[PDB]
This record gives C-alpha cells, sequence and structure tokens, in this order.
C-alpha cells in the first residue's frame, strides 16, 4: 500500500464513507448506522490524546 | 532515487542541477536527496510561473497556449533557475528599478503585480516549523514567503495565499503524485534529511564511545587508533611486500607434490578384536512371514486385528525356552513379558468391547526391559555439593569391534528375488514420440527387474514398523501400545498378502521435541538358531518358542521356530528417516540414469535401449573363487537398490566420514586407470582420517573389504 | 568495480527496510538468551527499545534501527520486562 | 459494526494503541511479517494425521440450507464450523451447477499454453552433448511487454476502484475488463493474483539450448536435458519476441534519418517524443522496455538512461571482462603511402564480444591478439567476426593488409575515424589478410578445429590465436547501469572519452514492420508512403490550426517558410512550384482585402502550398498537381477535390480515404468540513459543472478535490524554458 | 582441494581492512556502517548453553 496518514485516520474515513454508502441505496438500518458514527467518534476522541 | 529522478523529470532541470551543483562541486552521487530537492524546488517554481501574465490594466492574468502576442511580461521572473553571480545581478537591477531593497538572502521568484519578492520553501516536516524557521531567518522586511509541503498543504503570510486556487492546486497535485510514485518504490529516504533546515546532509553514522572503544581496538597490532587505520589503509603503497615474505618464509613450508603410481596404493587396514554384531533395527533375512492370503480390501485394515489372524494360523507354541541371553542382566523378564503378550492377547474379548489397541500393564518385568523405572536422580548441584560417587559419568568412546563374515551373507541374500511383488507403481498417462517412450522403456524395464526385490519388502518394513510406531506415539502420549511388525505383499498368483514379522512394545511417549528419545523392544519371528553364530546377536536374547511345518518335495522337516528380542530407542526424526526410505529408488535409479547418459553421452543415438536388451553385455559384479564373476543388468539393478537401502537403515556417521574419503581414493585410482599421471599431498594422512573414521559398523567393514578387493582387483 | 558494487549497496542501504531481518534462519534472542525465530527476536527487541526513549526504528527504515542499536549500546541501564 | 468492534476493544490495551497510532500506512508492509513462524511442524505429518482424523475442513454455516448431514449413506461430515473431506467430493458430483463456465477468461494464461500443447507438433530427439548458452530471456509468454508497476496500476484499478492509486491522468485495456467481467466476479484476490501473472513481464538469466520465446521455456524441462534435446514447435508467436522489433527498426531509420539534421541531436528528441508506437509512445517505451540495441541504447542515452558500458565496434557490443585502457596515440603508415594517427590503446585487457550471429572470446596485451576463440551460425558470421578481430588486433601485420586509399563517409559525406574505415574496407573484401598472418600446427584438442584463409576448416593447423567453438561461446550480458554524456553528433562518450557507440554499425536487412508506428514530430515521411504525406501535411495543419490562425495573419512569411513542408514541398513539381505561391499568395492579400468575404475550408484547401519562394508570373491557375508513385492527381479550388473532400454537415475533413481532423482532478489542500462528508471514486452524479468535494484516496487520506482547467501536456512548454533561461 | 579448518582462522580484523579499501575515499558514514559487522566480531563470545 501507499499512504502517510496514520492507520486511524484512514481506516475511520473509510468506515464513514462505507456506512454512508451502504445506507444511502445499500441496505443498512438508520440506528445502526448512527451507533457505527457515535463508535467512530469515540475513537476519534480517543486517539487525539 | 537517482534514476527514478531521470524517469520523472526533463533533462533541461537536469542540466540546471548539474549546474546548482557545479557551483559548489555537489557531486550528484552522494547528494542524492539534495538531488531530489533541487529539481523539485525547481520544476515547484516552473509550474508556478507557467500561464501568468499581466494584462493592459492593473491586474494578472493567465492564458490556454503559449505565445508573445504582444505580451512577455511574466508576472514573475525566475531567480534560481540561473547562475549565481548572474542571478544576483538580475536582483540587483529590478532593485534599483522598483527601488525595493535587497535581503541579503537568495530569493527564488519575484513579483510585478504585487511588487514583492516571493520565495518557494518545499519541506518534509510540519509545515508550521519551516515557515516559523523562514521567519526567524528572514524577518522585518516585507518579504512575501510561500512554502509547499508534499503533502499538499499551503501556508502563505496573512492568508495571501498570492494566486488564484486551480493554477496552485495542479501544483498541489504534482507533488502528492510524485510523493505517491516515489512510495511505491520505496524511496521516502529523503524523509529525515529535510529535517534540518538544511536540505543537503546524508544519513550520518558516527561512532561514539562504547562502540569506537572497540573499533580502535580492532586494529592489527601496529596501530593506536582506527581513524589512523583509515587513513593508513587510504594511503596505502602496492609495492609488492609479497615477494619479500616469500623470501623470507622457510622452504619448509610449502606443498610438496607427491606422486601416486600404481603401485603406491596400499590396501586399507581393518580392526582387529571382537566380531561385529548387528545393530540393525529390525531382521533382515531371518525373520519369518505368516501368509495368510487375506484381501480385507485394506479399507484401513486394522494392523491389530490384521495380526491376531495371523497368530491364529501357527500351531505348535512350545513352552518359552530361554537360549542365547544378554550375556548380561536379568532375561527372565523377557520371557515373562512374552507370556503376558500372550496373555493379553487372550485377555480382550473379556472387556465387553473390542478396543482397537491393547494398552499393556505397568508391569515390573516390561518396566524394567523398557527402563521406566530405570531413572537417577534430578538434583541440583547446589544441594549435592561434597558427593562421593559425585564423579562424572562415563561417557567413553566406543571399542573397536572387528569385521565379521555375516554381513556379506545378508547383503548377498538381500539382492535375490522373490515370489512376491511388494510394489504398487501408480499409472502413467500416455507416452509421446520423442522421450516419454524412452523414460517408460526405462523407468519400466528397472520396475520389472526390481519389482520383486527383497529389499522392496526391506524398505516396506521399515516404513510399516515405523509409520506405525509414530502414529501411535501421537496418540499413545502416556501410556504403552503393542506394535504389530507388518508388511504387505502381493501373491505370485495376485491375491493381496498380510505377512507379520513380530511384536514390539512401546515406552512412554511424552514426545515434547524431535530428538526426545524413546525406548521400545522389539521380538521378531526366525527360524535361524542362534546358537549357530553367537557373537552376532550381541544385543539380543533368543527363545525356542515353538515348530513349524516346512513343506518340501517329501513332506515336512519341521524345523524349529525362535523368538529373536532386543531393547533399542529411537525418535520422531529417526522414525521419518524410513518413512520415507522408498527414496533408496530414486537414489538407485537416477544413479543407474546418471550411467545411462554419462557414458552414452558420446553418441549421435544414445546408447539407452542396448543398456538393455542385450546379455552378452556383462557387468563385473563378484569374486569369490578368486575370479571376476560377471553378471546381467537386473542384478545390478537390485545391487545398487540394497547399497542405498542398507546404507539408510544401517545410517552411521562412520559411513559419512568413509564415503567421503573414499570418493578422493577411487577418484585419483580412476584417473591413475586412464593413464593422466596424478600425485598426492599427504598420502598417509588420507589413510589416517580413513583409520580415523573406522570403529564398529559391519556395513563400514564390509565395504572397506569390498574396496580393498577392488584395488587389487584394479589392475594396480 | 568496486565503486559500482558500492554503488548497488547503498541503493540497498537506502532502500532496505527492516523486513529484509526476518527472511532467514533461526537466530539468538539475548532477552531470553535462547534460540528463536527471527520475528521473535525482533518484535522483543523492539518492544524493550519502546521501553525506553529509543524509538528510531518507527521510521521504518533499517538505518534507523541502526542508529537505535548504536544508541542502545550508549545507554548504560536497561530495563527488560519478563513475561 | 461488524469490523470496528475488533478494533476498539483492541484500542483498549496501551500498548495496541500506541502501535495502531505511530506506524502509518506506508509501514503497513513492514509489519505484516511480524509472525511467530514456529507452526511449520512437518506439513506432510501434521496433513496425514488431520487427513486420518474426520472433520479437518473450516466450512461456513451456510453449508446446513445447502449440503445435508447425512450423505446418500448415512455419513457423519459435519460437528458442532467443522467439516470432514467426503462434503467435498459429495457437493463434487450434485449441486448448484452453474454456468459460471466462462471461467477460461481470467485463466486464459494457463489454457494459451494447453492450445500450444494441443497442435505442438514434435520432431526427433537427436542426443548431443548440449551446450548451455548463457542467455537473458523471459518467463511470462505473450504479456505486451509491461513493466510491473505500470501494470498493477491498471489491476489495482480494474480489481478494487473505489481506492485506486493516485494515479489519475486519462490502455481500454480497463474498459475491455470492466466490461467483460463487470458483475460476473469469481475470486477478487484470485482474479488480481493471475491478472498480474498473466500481464507482468520478468526477464532474467539462464542457460538455453536454442530456446528464443518464452512458450520455448515454458516447455524447456521437455527440450534440455544432460545430453539430448527435443526440437517442439507450439505452432504460434507471442508479443515479446515480435513487439520490441518495431521499436528497433524505428529507432534504427530514425538514427539513419537524424544524420542529415543540423543537430541530430534535437530532431532525434522531437522525434521519439512525437513518435507513437502500438498505441503506445516511445519514451515510456524506452524508459520501461530493457532490450539492448545500438539504436535503442542511443535514444534512450539521449534521455539519460543508463546502459552498458560497451566499446561497441563492428556491429559486435562488446563488454569490460577484465584490463585496462591507456590512451597512447601513435602513427600509423598505410599500404599506400599514407599517414594517420592513432588511438593505440595500451596496457593488457581481455573481453568477451558478442554478436548478432556469432560470440567470441579474445585476449589483447600492448598491439597483442592471443586466444580468440570464435562460434558462429554462418561461414559468414565467423568470417565477419574474425574480420573485425583482427582489425582490433592493432598488429603491424594488419596494417601491412591495406589496399587502396580510404575514403568511407557517413551518408551525409562526413569523414569516419580511421577504425570504422578499416573496417568497412575490410567487410567487402579482407582475404589478403590471412595469407600474410601466419601459420600454427595445432593438436586437434577439445573439439576445437582451425579455419584456413579459403574458409575451410582443417586439423591440425589454424591462423595464430585461433579456435572454433562448438554451438556456441558462453555469452554473458553483463549488468551495468552507468551514465554516458552523447554530443551534438551522437557520438557517446560515458566518462573516459571511449567512443561507444557511433551511427556506422546500425544497418542490416530491409526492416518489415509488424507493429503499426506513427511518426509525428519533422519531416521524417520521405519513408512513409507519398499518400501519408499528404495526409499527414494536412492533418498537422488541423492539429496546431489554432496558432496558424493568427500566425497567418502577422509574420506569415515564417509560416510559409515553416520546415515541416519541406517534405510536402519536394513532392508537388519542382517546375510550377514558385507560380503556385505566388498566386496562393496574391489570393490570400485578396481575402485581406476584401474581408468578410473568404471561406475557412478554402483557406485550409490552398495554404500549404506557400512554402516556395514565390515568382510573380503573370498567370493564375484553379488546379494543381501532385506526383505520388509515378502519377499525378490534381485538386482543384472550389468545393470539394478527389483528394481534399471535406464534407457539408459532417465537418470531418477527407483525404484519400483518410478521415483527417474536424472543426482527473487536483488536490486542494486537506479534508476541510466545508464541502460536506467524505466520498468514494464514483463521480457519476458529481461530474456535473464542476464540484468540489472531499474524497478518501487510495489506502491514505482524504484530499480535497476541485476540476481542471487546463491540460498539463509534456509538449514544449518544457522547452519554452530554454526561452526564458539563457536569455 | 579444500582447505582445513579454513572457517576457524578468518580473523575479522582483515575483512574490516578489506572493506575499509573497498571504501577508498567513499563517504564518512558509508565506512561507518559497512565496518560494524568486522568490529563486533572483533569482540563476539561464544555461548555454551546447557553444558
Amino acid at each position: 500500500p501507499v499512504g502517510i496518514s496514520s492507520m486511524v485516520e484512514a481506516m475511520v474515513s473509510r468506515a464513514r464513507i462505507d456506512a454512508r454508502i451502504d445506507f444511502e441505496s445499500g441496505r443498512i438500518k438508520k440506528e445502526e448506522f448512527a451507533e457505527i458514527m457515535k463508535i467512530c467518534s469515540t475513537i476519534e476522541e480517543l486517539r487525539r490524546q | 532515487m537517482e534514476d527514478f529522478v531521470r524517469q520523472c523529470f526533463n533533462p533541461m532541470i537536469v542540466e540546471l542541477a548539474e549546474k546548482a551543483m557545479k557551483e559548489y562541486g555537489e557531486d550528484p552521487k552522494i547528494e542524492t536527496n539534495k538531488f531530489a530537492a533541487i529539481c523539485t524546488h525547481l520544476e515547484v517554481c516552473f509550474m508556478y510561473s507557467d500561464f501568468h501574465f499581466i494584462d493592459e490594466r492593473g491586474e494578472s492574468i493567465i492564458v490556454e497556449s503559449g505565445d508573445p502576442n504582444a505580451l512577455l511580461k511574466h508576472r514573475f521572473e525566475i531567480i534560481e533557475g540561473r547562475d549565481r553571480t548572474m542571478a544576483w545581478t538580475v536582483v540587483n537591477s529590478i532593485c534599483n528599478t522598483t527601488g525595493a531593497e535587497k535581503p541579503k538572502f537568495l530569493p527564488d521568484l519575484y513579483d510585478y503585480k504585487e511588487n514583492r519578492f516571493i520565495e518557494i520553501g518545499v519541506t518534509r516536516r510540519e509545515v508550521h516549523i519551516y515557515y516559523l524557521e523562514k521567519a526567524n531567518k528572514i524577518k522585518s522586511e516585507k518579504t512575501h514567503i510561500h512554502i509547499f509541503p508534499f503533502t499538499g498543504e499551503e501556508m502563505a503570510t496573512k492568508a495571501d495565499y498570492t494566486l488564484d486556487e486551480e493554477s496552485r492546486a495542479r501544483i498541489k497535485t504534482r507533488l502528492f503524485t510524485i510523493r505517491q510514485e516515489m512510495a511505491s518504490r520505496g524511496l521516502w529516504d529523503s524523509f529525515r534529511q529535510s529535517e534540518r533546515g538544511e536540505e543537503t546532509i546524508e544519513e550520518r553514522f558516527e561512532i561514539t564511545g562504547t562502540m569506537r572503544r572497540l573499533a580502535d581496538q580492532s586494529l592489527p597490532p601496529n596501530f593506536s587508533s582506527l581513524e589512523n587505520f583509515r587513513a593508513y589503509v587510504d594511503g596505502f603503497e602496492p609495492n609488492g611486500c609479497i615477494e619479500g615474505k616469500l623470501s623470507q618464509m622457510s622452504k619448509e613450508v610449502n606443498a610438496r607434490i607427491e606422486p601416486f603410481l600404481k603401485t603406491t596404493p596400499r590396501p586399507l587396514r581393518l580392526p582387529d578384536g571382537p566380531p561385529c554384531s548387528q545393530r540393525s533395527k529390525f531382521l533382515l533375512m531371518d525373520a519369518l512371514k505368516l501368509s495368510i492370503e487375506d484381501p480385507s480390501h485394506e479399507g484401513e485394515g486394522i494392523p491389530l486385528y490384521d495380526a491376531i489372524k495371523c497368530m491364529k494360523t501357527f500351531f505348535g507354541w512350545k513352552e518359552p525356552n530361554i537360549i542365547k541371553p544378554h550375556e548380561k542382566g536379568i532375561n527372565p523378564n523377557y520371557l515373562l513379558a512374552w507370556k503376558q503378550v500372550l496373555a493379553e492377547l487372550q485377555d480382550i474379548e473379556n472387556e465387553e468391547k473390542i478396543p482397537k489397541k491393547k494398552n499393556m500393564k505397568k508391569t515390573s518385568q516390561l518396566k524394567w526391559a523398557l527402563g521406566e523405572n530405570m531413572a537417577p536422580e534430578k538434583v541440583d548441584f547446589e544441594d549435592c555439593k561434597d558427593v562421593s560417587d559425585l564423579k562424572q559419568y562415563d561417557s567413553d568412546e566406543p571399542e573397536p569391534r572387528s569385521l565379521a563374515s555375516w554381513i556379506q551373507s545378508e547383503f548377498n541374500k538381500a539382492c535375490e528375488l522373490t515370489d512376491s511383488s511388494w510394489i504398487e507403481l501408480d499409472e502413467i498417462g500416455e507416452d509421446v514420440a520423442p522421450i516419454e517412450h524412452i523414460a517408460s522403456m526405462r523407468r519400466n524395464y528397472f520396475t520389472a527387474e526390481v519389482s520383486h526385490c527383497r529389499a522392496t519388502e526391506y524398505i516396506m518394513k521399515g516404513v510399516y514398523i515405523n509409520t506405525a510406531l509414530l502414529n501411535a506415539s501421537c496418540a499413545a502420549m502416556d501410556d504403552f501400545q503393542l506394535i504389530p511388525m507388518i508388511s504387505k505383499c502381493r501373491t505370485k498368483e495376485g491375491r493381496r498378502k498380510t505377512n507379520l514379522y513380530g511384536f514390539i512394545i512401546k515406552g512412554r511417549s511424552h514426545l515434547r521435541n524431535d530428538t526426545d528419545v524413546v525406548n521400545f523392544v522389539s521380538m521378531e519371528f526366525s527360524l535361524t538358531d542362534p546358537r549357530l553364530e553367537p557373537h552376532k546377536w550381541e544385543k539380543y536374547c533368543v527363545l525356542e518358542i515353538g515348530d513349524m511345518l516346512l513343506r518340501t518335495a517329501i513332506g515336512q522337516v519341521s524345523r524349529p521356530m525362535f523368538l529373536y528380542v532386543r531393547t533399542n530407542g529411537t525418535s520422531k526424526i529417526k522414525m521419518k528417516w524410513g518413512m520415507e526410505m522408498r527414496r533408496c529408488l530414486l537414489q538407485s535409479l537416477q544413479q543407474i540414469e546418471s550411467m545411462i547418459e554419462a557414458e552414452s553421452s558420446v553418441k549421435e543415438k544414445d546408447m539407452t535401449k542396448e543398456f538393455f536388451e542385450n546379455k552378452s553385455e556383462t557387468w563385473p559384479i563378484g569374486e569369490s573363487p578368486k575370479g571376476v564373476e560377471e553378471g546381467s543388468i537386473g542384478k545390478v539393478c537390485r545391487t545398487l537398490l540394497a547399497k542405498s537401502v542398507f546404507n539408510s537403515l544401517y545410517a552411521s556417521p562412520q559411513l559419512e566420514g568413509f564415503s567421503a574419503e573414499s570418493r578422493r581414493l577411487l577418484l585419483i585410482v580412476q584417473a591413475l586407470r586412464d593413464n593422466l599421471e596424478p600425485g598426492t599431498f599427504d598420502l598417509g594422512g588420507l589413510y589416517e582420517a580413513i583409520e580415523e573414521c573406522l570403529i564398529n559398523d559391519p556395513w563400514v567393514l564390509l565395504n572397506a573389504s569390498w574396496f580393498n578387493s577392488f584395488l587389487t582387483h584394479a589392475l594396480r | 568495480i568496486f565503486e559500482n558494487s558500492c554503488l548497488e549497496t547503498m541503493e540497498v542501504v537506502q532502500q532496505t527496510r527492516v523486513d529484509k531481518l526476518t527472511q532467514g534462519r533461526q537466530t539468538y534472542d539475548w532477552t531470553l538468551n535462547r534460540n528463536q525465530p527471527a520475528a521473535t527476536a525482533l518484535a522483543n527487541t523492539i518492544e524493550v527499545f519502546r521501553s525506553n526513549d529509543l524509538t528510531a526504528n518507527e521510521s521504518g527504515r533499517l538505518i534507523d534501527f541502526l542508529k537505535d542499536v548504536m544508541e542502545s549500546m550508549d545507554k548504560e541501564e536497561m530495563e527488560i520486562t519478563a513475561h | 459494526m461488524e469490523r470496528i468492534k475488533e478494533l476498539r476493544d483492541l484500542m483498549s490495551q496501551s500498548r495496541t494503541r500506541e502501535i495502531l497510532t505511530k506506524t502509518t500506512v506506508d509501514h503497513i508492509a513492514i509489519i505484516k511479517k511480524y509472525t511467530s513462524g514456529r507452526q511449520e511442524k512437518n506439513p506432510a505429518l501434521r496433513m496425514k494425521w488431520m487427513m486420518a482424523m474426520k472433520y479437518p475442513i473450516t466450512a461456513d454455516k451456510r453449508i446446513m440450507e445447502m449440503i445435508p448431514e447425512r450423505n446418500e449413506q448415512g455419513q457423519t461430515l459435519w460437528s458442532k464450523v467443522m467439516v470432514s473431506s467426503l462434503a467435498v467430493t459429495w457437493w463434487n458430483r450434485n449441486g448448484p451447477t452453474t454456468s459460471t463456465v466462462h471461467y477460461p477468461k481470467v485463466y486464459k494464461t494457463y489454457f494459451e499454453k494447453v492450445e500450444r500443447l494441443k497442435h505442438g507438433t514434435f520432431g526427433p530427439v537427436h542426443f548431443r552433448n548440449q551446450v548451455k548458452i548463457r542467455r537473458r530471456v523471459d518467463v511470462n509468454p505473450g504479456h505486451a511487454d509491461l513493466s510491473a508497476k505500470e501494470a498493477q496500476d491498471v489491476i489495482m484499478e480494474v480489481v478494487f476502484p473505489n481506492e485506486v492509486g493516485a494515479r489519475i491522468l486519462t490502455l481500454t485495456i480497463t474498459k475491455e475488463k470492466k466490461e467483460e467481467l463487470q458483475d460476473c466476479k469469481i475470486a477478487p484476490l484470485m482474479v488480481a493474483y493471475m491478472l498480474e501473472r498473466e500481464l507482468v513481464r520478468k526477464t532474467r538469466f539462464l542457460p538455453v539450448a536454442g530456446g528464443t520465446s518464452s512458450v520455448y521455456i515454458e516447455v524447456l524441462h521437455l527440450t534440455q536435458g544432460t545430453c539430448w534435446e527435443q526440437m517442439y514447435t507450439p505452432g504460434g508467436e507471442v508479443r515479446n519476441d515480435d513487439v520490441d522489433q518495431s521499436l528497433i527498426i524505428a529507432a534504427r531509420n530514425i538514427v539513419r534519418r537524424a544524420t542529415v539534421s543540423t543537430d541530430p541531436l534535437a530532431s532525434l528528441l522531437e522525434m521519439c517524443h512525437s513518435t507513437q508506437i502500438g498505441g503506445i509512445r516511445m519514451v515510456d517505451i524506452l524508459r520501461q522496455n530493457p532490450t539492448e540495441e545500438q539504436a535503442v541504447d542511443i535514444c534512450k542515452a539521449a534521455m539519460g538512461l543508463r546502459i552498458s558500458s560497451s566499446f561497441s565496434f563492428g556491429g559486435f557490443t562488446f563488454k569490460r571482462t577484465s584490463g585496462s585502457s591507456v590512451k597512447k596515440e601513435e602513427e600509423v603508415l598505410t599500404g599506400n603511402l599514407q599517414t594517420l594517427k592513432i588511438r593505440v590503446h595500451e596496457g593488457y585487457e581481455e573481453f568477451t564480444m558478442v554478436g548478432r550471429r556469432a560470440t567470441a572470446i579474445l585476449r589483447k596485451a600492448t598491439r597483442r591478439l592471443i586466444q580468440l576463440i570464435v562460434s558462429g551460425r554462418d561461414e559468414q558470421s565467423i568470417a565477419e567476426a574474425i574480420i573485425v578481430a583482427m582489425v582490433f588486433s592493432q598488429e603491424d601485420c594488419m596494417i601491412k593488409a591495406v589496399r587502396g586509399d580510404l575514403n568511407f563517409v557517413n551518408r551525409a559525406n562526413q569523414r569516419l575515424n580511421p577504425m570504422h574505415q578499416l573496417l568497412r574496407h575490410f567487410q567487402k573484401d579482407a582475404k589478403v589478410l590471412f595469407q600474410n598472418w601466419g601459420i600454427e600446427p595445432i593438436d586437434n584438442v577439445m573439439g576445437m578445429i582451425g579455419i584456413l584463409p579459403d574458409m575451410t576448416p582443417s586439423t591440425e593447423m589454424s591462423l595464430r590465436g585461433v579456435r572454433v567453438s562448438k554451438m556456441g561461446v558462453d555469452e554473458y550480458s553483463s549488468t551495468e547501469r552507468v551514465v554516458v554524456s552523447i554530443d551534438r553528433f551522437l557520438r557517446v562518450r560515458d566518462q573516459r572519452g571511449n567512443v561507444l557507440l557511433s551511427p556506422e554499425e546500425v544497418s542490416e536487412t530491409q526492416g518489415t514492420e509488424r507493429l503499426t508506428i506513427t511518426y509525428s514530430s519533422s519531416m521524417m515521411w520521405e519513408i512513409n508512403g507519398p499518400e501519408s504525406v499528404l495526409v499527414n501535411t494536412y492533418q498537422w495543419v488541423i492539429r496546431n490550426w489554432e496558432t496558424v490562425k493568427i500566425q497567418w495573419s502577422q509574420d506569415p512569411t515564417m509560416l510559409y517558410n515553416k520546415m515541416e513542408f519541406e517534405p510536402f514541398q519536394s513532392l508537388i513539381p519542382k517546375a510550377a512550384r514558385g507560380q503556385y505561391s505566388g498566386f496562393v499568395r496574391t489570393l490570400f492579400q485578396q481575402m485581406r482585402d476584401v474581408v468578410g468575404t473568404f471561406d475557412t475550408v478554402q483557406i485550409i484547401k490552398l495554404l500549404p502550398f506557400t512554402a516556395a519562394p514565390p515568382e510573380q508570373s503573370r498567370m493564375q491557375f484553379s488546379s494543381l498537381t501532385v506526383n505520388v508513385r509515378g502519377s499525378g492527381m490534381r485538386i482543384l479550388v472550389r468545393g470539394n477535390s478527389p483528394v481534399f473532400n471535406y464534407n457539408k454537415a459532417t465537418k470531418r475533413l477527407t483525404v484519400l480515404g483518410k478521415d483527417a481532423g474536424a472543426l482527473g482532478f487536483l488536490i486542494l489542500g486537506k479534508e476541510d468540513k466545508r464541502y460536506g462528508p467524505a466520498l468514494s471514486i464514483n463521480e457519476l452524479s458529481n461530474l456535473a459543472k464542476g464540484e468540489k468535494a472531499n474524497v478518501l484516496i487510495g489506502q491514505g487520506d482524504v484530499v480535497l478535490v476541485m476540476k481542471r482547467k487546463r491540460d498539463s501536456s509534456i509538449l514544449t512548454d518544457s522547452q519554452t524554458a530554454t526561452k526564458r533561461i539563457r536569455m | 582441494g579444500d582447505n582445513t579448518k579454513w572457517n576457524e582462522n578468518q580473523n575479522p580484523r582483515m575483512f574490516l581492512a578489506m572493506i575499509t579499501y573497498i571504501t577508498r575515499n567513499q563517504p564518512d558514514w558509508f565506512r561507518n556502517v559497512l565496518s560494524i559487522a568486522p568490529i563486533m566480531f572483533s569482540n563476539k563470545m561464544a555461548r555454551l548453553g546447557k553444558g
């Protein structure tokens, strides 16, 4: 692979785009989506320290 | 980096890098990071300059194509792409024309619309630190600073990004793609160099204390510090001290060539003393089969209950009569173990269920036979202090076991043919014209000439015994098990026949590692009386076990049956060398196939079928009556097979050493036979190494007598 | 011709990361004072270096691992964690 | 949520948070190689034991609704996810039959070999002590000769478009692959792996016994042996043995043409930047194709690429094996009373020369030749090799063998250095040297026979130092990549001032194109068809018509004097030329006078005739003539003509049937929450009228993106630098 | 021929010397890096292990 950014800065963004794409036209429940994104924000708040 | 740099850039920037490096003589071959940084800076300035003109009014515009149609002012004057003094001249000219105070530091571009000094910086580190460093170095003057990293960020002064967005974004994009390209090639080496402000340094690898202290201590005994050593090696005199060193060295230190004539080779010496016993893991010829002709379809034919019928097929099991003891030790434990074997063989149907394997009881006689109870104290030395019998283990080197005459007879009987097939050589696809037909008529003829060989039976025997032993040692990890010495074959009429050679009792199999030793006891049937040649069976104890029928042209003879028993050890690797003993076939075929090519290399039509198909072709293989005995092909084929077989099963390091030292002498003798006047260096030393690799292995000793008689019959 | 060989060697020392330390036979780890596989000794060494400030190997280039080795020889006390 | 919870509970332990923070994506390959590496416990024995045991297989849980627990005979093959082997064979017989049998479109790399064996007619096995030829050949057959990186980028695009690399430049292989297997995905990772196996080149060094292509190599184990060989013709051909030939011929003819140019270097550079080969630019092919040949090596050197340190001479490529070189200029007398100063190499040297049809080894002291061991195919090949060898001997023995004056010049009538002069003099006739060389008696050892001046093998006598080898001399393609310094005259001096490559050993038998190639830079069309010259001239006019639009207005004399018409001017007859020039120029003047009443189509129709020096002769014209391949064709001046036919509504210009003309994104900075949330690489709705978007790149970060307005070409904008620099 | 007990005779300092001469007038840190292994072998300890 080819990339400078940290592991988390790539994985979190990829997960958010994935949730977006398989929610909008894909198949996922909005509550599962909201929990996914809250967990992602928890990851972000943990990686900031 | 360098080759990639020449890949992803124009040659004009290459020449500019040449000129800018010649300004200080900066050799590109070293400052490769500086090479990349300078080419980067130049192309950055260029793509900042392209398509930037100033309209007639007080503003600047862009163009799609390149042409000076009454418009030439580039809105920006390039500074870096020119020589040192000429660039300073241009800077002075434009400063005096515009009245702007020149800065002492050399810029890279000049603005016309804003009339400001823009200098560009490309680095790897955080852009904030680079901007602050340039500001702390260049301050108090109106000089616009613009820094571009490889990541694509952008930092100007007072949010005055002195351009449109897109024309600059193409520059950021080029930077990012260049970064990706150097990353895919793994050329991020320039990361730690631009982390200095000074963007040219390479990886400094100093040698400080605790390391240099050994380096200056690492020099030959005429120097003090390794820096003086490096200077002394760099400035060196290839003057030719070699001639003087030769003139100083003694004339005795020399490789005085000693000749090798056909009267020099002396026959090898041989050990003298006790006759060679047998350490073979299992029996070669003396063991007897239990012919059943039972086609059980081999539905994973259970090896124990395929053996109970072998036992059911014999009558005349006399009282166990001890004949030949171990010559030292409590022997009755062997026959007690044997009767216990029979008991557990008859105590099965009473446990309400047939067990697929019978775990022998932890019996005291058998515990002694396996030495499980035979264990010393595991005591730390700090406790057993000042002990009377605390002397070391003996660990004595073995005694030279002299040669006996039986190993040659066993080898002779090993090469003979039988009435069973012993092989399932798997099928092969259709054979095409050129070689596949030739490969066939080689391999199939060799098969049919060695298929029914007794050495095949030996190989399969080792295979099955060691296979069952390991496959149980995995699952019998805590308790004793019984090991049937099973072989298989096919009748001359073509019916799957199962043979049984004996029984083996396994000790504990707590096998954590591969060299872990496991003791085992072997009891093999025979019709060969130990009372004939006693010294052969030093490790064996024999039991007169009964009488069997032996049919002849006139009735039966009723010869006695004997049971040979020994104790030995093995391990996991010891077994797997033996589960793959079929290799001895390939080694045979190829060391046949080699001769099919080398000696037939000199022919337009290779001598392959004429190797076979001509019985008039004879091979000297024997000399019993003081005369060379010639034989046919298949005898030689099975002979080489048996050679690799015995070498595999009797594998001993003395054989390895002897083979190594015999290759040399044989090659020299073969050269002399061709009359190519060879010589030696230390003939007595070679004999010394040979005698040093000859102690007790009977297979080695038979090879040695073979070699000596060969040199005597080598017409030398 | 030695300088040509040295140029190929410089190219190597420029691109070579730490991975080429793993493709090989058994090694010796002093952390347990015994022969162990490659990645075992490498990971234990990296983690005991991270136990202290010596962390240049995080760049990934093997030469930085060598600088870490040198600085390790430069330090007097080296706390060995046991597990 | 299926995936992230492992990351979270992994971020729970701090010693894992640290590593997930510090190490970056560029380093993931350096970290996946951190494994215990102990479960290598005799895979044979563990496999056998696990096969004895029931249920060694791990399936998914979805077998319940696909296969049963009890087979057709009540056999147990499940657990409670483990599965025994028999389930495979049962499913192998009767299950969901599928028409995915279209498989042989991703595995074509194998079925190509299968088909090669199908009609792969054989031959007899003539056993012989086969000699190993130390050659270097490719391993993959029929892969269009593509490098690893430029192929794996296309791979990554076709298999994982939502994470493509940052290479976005705007080869239809992308379209063909995305179309033929769009929804018929098979096994992603295996698909990409096997495509990398199919397309990526790899070429290395092997001893062969006559096998040229890759197809003769994948069947090497059938052909080659210890003392045997089997001729086997797979009945086919690949690209890697006949794609590079077209570039070879094109660069050879380009060098053949560049000599007459004033500065051959610049004309060659413009040619190489413009010329297209197989739809791919020649410059990239030179940067990526590892073919070694004088023309190709020189074209690569013009772009500063490393090549082998060769003393190429006599059509033979040389390699430094041992020994040093010293200048030692020296005087020489000819056989016709002529003095010549020549560079007699001092010191000892030992070389191995490789040729087109032969090879040889040589040892050389100061004007001394020793141990010349040659091996070739034809009598003519060994003749040429021995000739160039004796030329290189520099002994006075060959000095005596000079007959006649020495005047051999370039195709531009340019004096060649003496070595090449001697070579070209002897190449046609050199029989006189052997009779005056000296003979020595040999011993017929090691299958090395002698050769006589009458080109006849002999047993016990030969030339001094000569040896005739059997079935080829040991080649060695040494790997060196050294810089060079080419001059303005297409001469090659790497570092020592030694003449390496020169356009005197470049030509052989006629060139026969396999790949369709197209030149577009400079004249370079006197070789291509005359119709090609017409259509190329008009197409070039249409191409750069934008600049002619005003370059025809101001300083039109220079535009008329554009030397790109010089090939076109030699086609129109040399008689009525200046009259045509004057007529067309006064017609353009009339159009300039009565503005507005002028048609652009007729302007293009009548422009390219201006290159002549006009002669204001008192007559006009309505028809113009061109001599092509003997026959003369006409073009009118109003409306369409058989050559100039411009359709009214089509707006495409036609010239002799042939059609002729008609009349990614960027990074803005890091992620900023202004322009919404992140996106994947799919803009079917976003490519409306120029949007702004933040998007993940590859496996990296979020980058901003705007549209483009410029084109970012490789054209003379880089050369425009030489007008702002060195002004 | 062969060279009996060859491997036990090669002194690391001779390797240091040949490496240094190979690095004639080469950059300093390069000489420093390729000189590590022979210097480490100049003071090297042999482990016994168990006994």
